[PDB]
């Protein structure tokens, strides 16, 4: 068969990522520019919402070192990627939860719906690579909102998830903080109602 | 925005390390136990960010200047970023991270007892040229102890986060250096299971870099999942 | 006061370097042109100071506490001292020198732009136990650039003086780093014909010896001239 | 044959020499106790002398940068072994040449004579082992004293030397500094009147 | 009371059998799954019971006496007891237990066909000598069967007990007889990954240290986790 | 790198472990002196109390053929590693459950405090190693004592464990038996509650 | 390490070289155009000089097969790439000692004053490179000018030659031809004097 090069492996990310991905977080010195968890500025277009969560570990503990890189489409359903701090909306961000702060938040908006390959929607949703130290390769994952069950029954990629119990696990809790619209995602990385994770 | 041009080549789950990797302690608690339901490429998975207007400090990637001077081996890191096919990845976003030459991290759990190096962050980042190169400016971190068998070491490692292309093409990994005899007994590099792919992770040695009588220069090429148009679709 | 009582092992000078090797551009002009006149051993040559007795100072040989805390990897570089016959060589002055984590040394003449550590000094000096047995407590030294070749480096190296019983035994090297790729580039290292003989120069990972949670230690064992009773003079 | 451990290769002391064996010399602190260029206290038995040359490289030039150790006798011919700073006379010392001072001094004692294996007296000596950079193996070399040309004609090591011409260049030149019994050793390491330096 | 002076080579878990190795079928549900906690060694693990007082009876090694002879080969299993560098562990407790000619154990729980030998009881304890040496007399025993898959045979094989200097040294372990063509098929030998670990659990006939006309030998050397003192602590 | 020689090799102790370390469990005459379960004679200064529990294997089954060994300082915090049946307390004891008694006992004396490597106390504790048919490999745990809250709390060996819940699997709960003082150590060797094992 | 395709290997120039690349110099037809040693032509602004000299082998005896490459920057210390025959001053020329003429001449003026790549300046100099048989892989050199001492005393490239002696051989010494200003350049290859070739 044919045989390209090989892609470089993997590796956790380990228990400093943040002094390198999350300068801030770290509670280092941080640069003029970061990217950050705040992917839209209050002037940005879309329904501005905060999503929080915790991790767990398969012990059921809270996973206090982790990171997360979201990517998602902005209001429009378009995907932003040039990225730049002037912007009032970047499709990507980044969070994390520390020893400080064991939920992560981010600052966004609700990302509209994008079509598969094959021309089908998939329901709203942010994707998430979740790196920490004990993942050797990050784990891909949606967070769909539980405000979106319509949309999330029929999304292509929720369904290729054979058992629905497991789909659930992909849904983002709608609540409030002061005020103001937010999801809480937790992950469970394994056990009892362990989050489900994509290959791709 | 973002285009659903490219199909990336699959990723080998067999070459990357696996999920449970028990010699890898944290690994047991936080791998999952189900299978990755695989999914088919969508454009949330073949677009990504593009750093190419990220302010990028004129020390950002000179992490001798960005934090007196550090103390260590200074070094250049440099490589160029390709993916599968052997095409260039221009424009990318290689950062890194790593411990001071004493294996201290600016990190508050850090509580290794190799002390801080005031006048290093261990912090950088860079975007790769027209024809995928990148490089840092940096001291060679040193190894340090963790715990996870009684006596672990992580090898010399600078840990590295490429963007690439897409989110299917972001890759945290870890460079190892070039012959560092931690390599093959840390069970975070084990956990990768084919020795060719460890291979893949070790800086060589890149005399053709350094910089006479002032630093020397490792060469770490990254490869990033092979981007494709997509045909017959 | 000393006695003639032991005969040393020739040395294999085609083992060891030879004095003329290009390469190594200071020893085209230092290194003689004329032939080593060889002698017979006498007891000036088969005798050597006894350091017993040197008031060494607490923190002689630690030297992460003899000049804050060093900057840089920390190590116990251990071993033995024997001789070709496999016999420990006890009570046996061992001295040693680098440079800092950053292939910077605490003197004068070193401009090199890599920057002294206010906490170390790098020198240190270690009895031999009853058994040969060694110890120090520093840090890896970097390798450094140096005006041979255009763009020349030296391999991590701490440089060790070994008293051995005699002055015959009396060795000056260098022990590198297990792995070091820059080894085999070395004019230096490679003003050794032998690579076996390079091998033993090299100080191997030895987590046996590790303190967990502190610093890795490395095993350099030491031959020196084997040493045996006269016999038939 | 029967081949037993090799012997650890040698190595150049390199440039830095100073700093390890020659704290002083090098300008750094010193410790408690250094072995350094005063074999000889004030009150120690013998002729006390003093011992300095320079080292010139095949080119003429000085050598700045060397290390030599040496080991004599004391004045009854006797070697000293057990190293104490306290004792008025100590066997081994060490000294050096440095770009402050490009001729090396020694404080000590001429040397008792003492006999070889086979129990031939050597003429007083001083064994001299030199290092710098750019030499690999350490330069292994005597001192004689021009003052004693008798016993210098019979040292059964002197006369390995096939060449007479040669012999001369291990003959130290007695000088007075500051009315002091000197002795001059320069060492050519390579040329016109290279030094002797051999093999044990 | 026991003092803290030593340290323990941390153990290659690699090497030993791995908790979870499911052909050994009750292992399934006796391993732990979440990982082991290191700790850094302390007096509470650094110590251990010292045996040299207990009353020992005079046939307590000597199965062949110490419950009529009993019907079976005659052997004696002999070999020492030395830790990773090879030292040796004196005066340490070893005790042992197997079955009969037939495969019978002298437990009411052990119901195999064959009979029960009248005269033989099965256990055995010796305390090692000042070399670590240790010597049993008994018969051979028979390889049984057991509940396992359904045609698994045990290997003929004698079970240790070890103690060693600490409580971090002990050991419990099982001695199979050299050549038995039972041995590559057993689930409980195949636990050992490395077929060079399983080797070590090989004993070999030792002409050497038979009784000719009277009883065959076989040699088991026990290494115990290597003791090292503290150092830099 | 430097490797020794290969530790040989644990083998799972079997189903007759008794019939080899615990002869009356086995119910097979005993010899003489046997290591037994009363670590403390009646007159043995401390406070005398019982120890006893129960082993499960993942299933929640009582492991009956179960063999422990344990590890304890007597009463002043000091180990009294010379084991002798005359002694009014012995630091170490083997006990068993067996298909006639599926509880362990030990008799023993509340041990006293003891400093880590670094000289810190850690609080009282009873060191274990467990045995049994389907243990390639004994496990090692601790018996901490609960009303020792205090010290406890700062135990440094408590405090490596990451998860404070994980902790309390070590913890012996006081309790009386016929109206004496006793403690309750009851190991599970996976699944739910697992009991810390360490690795040392 | 990374190793590149390795350079092609030198080879002496051989005998015949004048027939390739100095044919006047050689006594063959010439053709229209050839690249000689008139760096210059009379109106080169900067101040006109000759320049001459010899080069010697290890025995001290003249090359006359010499080819020799020189490269200099103009009055203004500007280096002038595009090799021209109209040009007033070409920066590279190449000369040769023949059989028939053993002494070399360009015909050129004084270089300017250039800085190393840190910024500092070095004393006018001219590069060359000299070929001939016998010399596998060509040497390079610099000229230097003895009418500049105060520039030659703190340039940086000649500073680097640990021996001031040797600096020394790289000078050109001022003289007058036909009332020219002239300057004298030998070499000498190997010996005595041997001039310092460099590496870079
Ligand atoms: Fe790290
Ligand atoms: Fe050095
Ligand atoms: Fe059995
Ligand atoms: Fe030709």
């Amino acid at each position: 068969p044919i045989e390209l090069l090989p892609e470089t492996p993997s590796q956790t990310a380990g228990p400093y990522v943040h002094i390198g991905l999350a300068l801030e977080a770290a509670g280092n010195p941080t640069r003029d520019q970061e990217i950050w968890n705040r992917l839209a500025k209050p002037d940005a277009p879309g329904e501005h919402i905060l999503l929080l969560g915790q991790v767990y570990d398969g012990n059921g503990h809270l996973v206090r070192d982790s990171f997360l890189e979201v990517w998602q489409a902005d209001a429009n359903g378009e995907y932003q990627d040039a990225y730049n701090l002037e912007n009032a909306f970047n499709s990507f961000g980044r969070t994390a939860t520390t020893f400080d702060a064991g939920e992560w938040t981010l600052h966004t908006v609700k990302p509209g719906v994008v079509n598969n390959a094959a021309g089908v929607p998939m329901a709203p949703h942010i994707n998430i690579s979740l790196f920490a130290r004990g993942i050797n390769i990050h784990l891909h994952t949606r967070l769909y909102f539980d405000d979106e069950a319509q949309a999330n029954a029929k999304c292509p990629v929720l369904n290729l998830i054979e058992q629905p119990q497991r789909r659930e696990t992909l849904i983002a809790k709608r609540c409030e903080v002061d005020g103001k619209t937010a999801y809480r995602f937790d992950i469970r990385i394994q056990g009892e109602g362990e989050t489900v994770f994509f290959d791709f | 925005p973002a285009q659903d041009n490219s199909r990336f080549v699959i990723r080998d789950r067999n070459w990357h390390p696996k999920a449970l990797t028990p010699d890898y302690k944290t690994s047991i608690a936080r791998s999952p136990r189900q299978a990755l339901v695989s999914i088919p490429q969508s454009i949330s998975e073949t677009t990504g960010p593009n750093f190419s207007h990220l302010g990028f400090g004129a020390h950002d990637h000179d992490l001798l200047l960005n934090f007196g001077l550090p103390i260590g081996e200074r070094i250049i890191v440099a490589g160029r970023v390709v993916d599968q096919y052997g095409k260039p990845v221009p424009n990318t976003l290689v950062e890194m991270w790593q411990a001071n030459a004493g294996g201290r991290y600016r990190h508050k759990n850090d509580r290794y007892l190799a002390p801080l190096d005031p006048n290093f962050g261990g912090v950088g980042r860079c975007l790769t040229d027209s024809d995928g190169y990148y490089s840092f400016r940096t001291i060679k971190p040193g190894p340090y102890p963790w715990r996870n068998g009684p006596n672990d070491w992580r090898p010399a490692h600078i840990h590295f986060g490429i963007s690439g292309p897409s989110i299917a093409t972001k890759l945290i990994t870890q460079l190892y250096f070039e012959g560092d005899p931690l390599i093959p007994m840390c069970p975070i590099v084990k956990s990768i299971a084919n020795p060719e792919a460890v291979q893949q992770l070790i800086a060589k040695l890149d005399m053709n870099n350094a910089n006479p009588m002032d630093c020397l220069a490792y060469r770490f090429d990254i490869v990033l999942r092979g981007q494709r148009k997509t045909h017959f679709e």
